[PDB]
């Protein structure tokens, strides 16, 4: 379920009031996160376990939330690099209902992308390298795009 | 080893009619004179090779003759087009003894990257040739090493003397090829300079 603020905890436990809010009721039991947990590391354990628990079927799931593990690790280390918030947005928007062949994907996205629009600091203080994907191939002058 | 035309015979060389033979040789591979006769881009790159940057005058190969009689040597520097093959039969034919021909280019070598309706697939379908140059273009030293390399060929030919007497039949000495010769140097080669400097 998506990560809710102090403000939303004047809220009546039903379907309908928690749907309005951005997330959703579920189970009804409700776990509380101190000012001490680090977003980014709460929501890479929650995505860790998420997508060790795919069941494999479906490429979005199967192939995406390890993607999102890992830039969530690489932002616990400080090792983040511009453009990961916006891939974990973009699997925000691409792994939601009816993308995926089944629920566990959107139910893995919404904590993910609750804490990025509530806690968008703390994934933002991860980012400090700047991105690289290639080395220098010796010969060749790479196409420098700007 | 030479080959005869009138086989693959042995070398038929008294001392005097070997340095008279020499003499000779010696006389017409440095007297070389190429008909102008132009085809394509490749004879672009012949006549730069004939300005003052490179000079090929030096060779003494630079007269240039307009006339098939006068020239020794045709250089068939451009693409063998079908309505050209007839004109280029008919020029070399026009050619006296001795004359040599050089392919100067892929067309004129195989016909290149024309394997096209219109294109005769290489000159040497049709008129011997002596030594070839791959590129398209060779350039001007490209050109100048093949001259050198006709001019060696020519060295140590045989032809008569006179018509009159003595064997006359043409005696064409086969070469070592270059690719063998250079395969000792050429695979040696372990770094080059990386492509982006100048
Ligand atoms: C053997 C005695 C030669 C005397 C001079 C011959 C004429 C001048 C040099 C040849 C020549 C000619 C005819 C010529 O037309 C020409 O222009 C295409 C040249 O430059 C590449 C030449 O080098
Ligand atoms: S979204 Fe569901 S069906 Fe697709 S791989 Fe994940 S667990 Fe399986
Ligand atoms: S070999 Fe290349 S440069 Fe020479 S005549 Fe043909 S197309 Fe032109």
């Amino acid at each position: 379920t998506d990560f809710l603020t102090e403000a939303h905890l004047d809220l009546p436990m039903e379907f309908e009031s928690i749907g309005k809010a951005g997330s959703r009721l579920g189970t009804a039991l409700a776990m509380a996160v101190d000012h001490e947990i680090n977003m980014v590391s709460l929501v890479r354990n929650l995505e860790e376990f998420f997508a060790r628990e795919s069941c494999g079927w479906c490429t979005p799931c199967r192939d995406g939330l390890p993607w999102s593990v890992k830039i969530l690790r690489a932002l616990e280390r400080g090792e983040g690099q511009p453009g990961d918030i916006e891939t974990l947005e973009q699997l925000c928007r691409f792994l939601g209902p009816g993308k995926t062949f089944c629920a566990h994907a959107p139910g893995a996205v919404e904590p993910l992308q609750s804490a990025i629009k509530y806690f968008r600091e703390e994934f933002e203080a991860g980012i400090k390298q700047p991105f690289s994907n290639t080395h220098l191939i010796n010969g060749i002058q790479p196409n420098l795009l700007k | 080893d030479y080959t005869l035309t009138r086989e693959i015979v042995t070398d038929p060389l008294n001392v005097f009619m070997g340095k008279l033979n020499d003499m000779v040789n010696w006389g017409r591979k440095n007297s070389i004179w190429p008909y102008n006769f132009g085809l394509s881009c490749c004879y672009v790159e012949m006549v730069t090779s004939f300005t003052a940057v490179h000079d090929v005058a030096r060779f003494g190969a630079e007269v240039l003759r307009a006339s098939p009689r006068q020239a020794d040597l045709m250089v068939v520097a451009g693409t063998c087009f079908t309505k050209m093959a007839p004109v280029i039969q008919r020029l070399y034919d026009q050619m006296l003894e001795p004359k040599w021909v050089i392919s100067m280019g892929a067309c004129a070598n195989s016909g290149g990257m024309y394997d096209i309706y219109s294109v005769v697939q290489g000159v040497d379908k049709f008129i011997p040739v002596d030594v070839y140059i791959p590129g398209c273009p060779p350039r001007p030293e490209a050109y100048m090493q093949a001259l050198m390399l006709l001019q060696e060929s020519i060295g140590k030919e045989r032809r008569p003397l006179s018509w009159v007497v003595g064997d006359q039949g043409v005696y064409r000495a086969n070469m070592q090829s270059e690719r063998e010769r250079k395969r000792g140097e050429r695979i040696a080669v372990t770094n080059l300079r990386t492509p982006d400097e100048i």
